[PDB]
């Protein structure tokens, strides 16, 4: 009945209405602070806007969020896991 | 299986909630640099016909 | 307005607005406009943001057009502090913050900006005001360059 | 495939 | 309410 599409706009539009998005959004932002995740990203974005910025953009994003990614601490990566896997728990049937 | 599905659209979220932070961090560098190159280019150039 | 403006100010504008066009349609959302101001060195409350977008936003898309752009940031360009871009200027060319520009951080600038300038032409223009005779400039030498009009 | 939400 | 920088979809 419902493909992968629908299931996925349904669950973005009930994460959106029902609040969780600017929870986890927050949440996350405010781990990331914590750990000075930010700056370091800050930094590398600016490192790597460097050596030559060339302005049309974005194929060095694609580099710059794997080390970003994998430079996320455990604690904030796993907490805010846990947070999205609870609100999809509550909203998928069955 | 709903665990199957519900353990790779957490996945995909969170893929999501991080590459926001990184799209949103790299807007607010990028509009810093702008700015420093506009103002280095300026002054740099009057002090070169100083 | 238009007379106002140096043709240094009226590019800085088109192209702090094109950077964050994404869709390439004449229009900035919110957080677009935001950086697109940050990018000209307005940093302002978000409520004070809402308030410009609304002011402007005949259709209620909440977006806004280049030429309310334009007019917008022109006058802020003009109410600009002058002291105040040549201090942050400075920072920005002595980036080792030693308080002082060296002639490693004159040729750093030099090379971002893609000067062809050769090291005894960058020498010169240190020591034509170097006052101090330390080889290096100051911020009040930085700032008596810059105020000479 | 069938999966329902909310 | 979601930037353009979330990419779920
Ligand atoms: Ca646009
Ligand atoms: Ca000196």
């Amino acid at each position: 009945t419902m493909d992968t599409a629908q299931l996925k706009s349904q669950i973005q539009q009930y994460l959106v209405e029902s609040g969780n998005y600017e929870l986890i959004s927050n949440e996350l932002k405010a781990r990331l602070l914590q750990e000075g995740w930010v700056d370091k990203v800050k930094d590398l974005t600016k490192s790597e806007m460097n050596i030559n910025e060339s302005t049309n953009f974005t194929q060095i994003l694609s580099t710059v969020e794997p080390k970003a990614l994998e430079m996320v601490s455990d604690s904030t990566r796993e907490t805010v896991l846990k947070q999205i896997r609870e609100f999809l728990e509550e909203i998928v049937d069955t | 299986y709903r665990k199957d599905f519900i353990d790779t659209m957490t996945r995909e979220l969170y893929d999501a909630f991080l590459h926001e932070r990184l799209y949103l961090i790299y807007m607010d560098s990028r509009a810093e640099l702008k700015r420093n190159s506009t103002l280095k280019k300026k002054f740099f150039e009057k002090w070169q016909a100083s | 307005l238009n007379s106002e403006l140096l043709e240094e100010q009226k590019q800085e504008i088109y192209e702090a607005f094109s950077l964050f066009d994404m869709n390439n349609d004449g229009f900035l959302d919110y957080h677009e406009l935001k950086v697109a101001m940050k990018a000209l060195g307005f940093e302002l409350p978000k409520r004070e943001i809402l308030d410009l977008i609304d002011e402007y936003d005949s259709e209620g898309r909440h977006l806004m057009k280049y030429d309310d752009f334009y007019i917008v940031m022109g006058e802020k360009i003009l109410k600009r502090d002058p002291l105040d871009e040549i201090k942050r200027a400075f920072q920005l060319f002595d980036d080792d913050h030693t308080g002082k520009i060296s002639i490693k951080n004159l040729r750093r600038v030099a090379k971002e900006l893609g000067e062809t300038l050769t090291d005894e032409e960058l020498r010169a223009m240190i020591e034509e005001f170097d006052l101090d005779g330390d080889g290096e400039i100051n911020e009040n030498e930085f700032i008596a360059i810059c105020t000479d009009s | 495939d069938k999966e329902s939400i909310v």
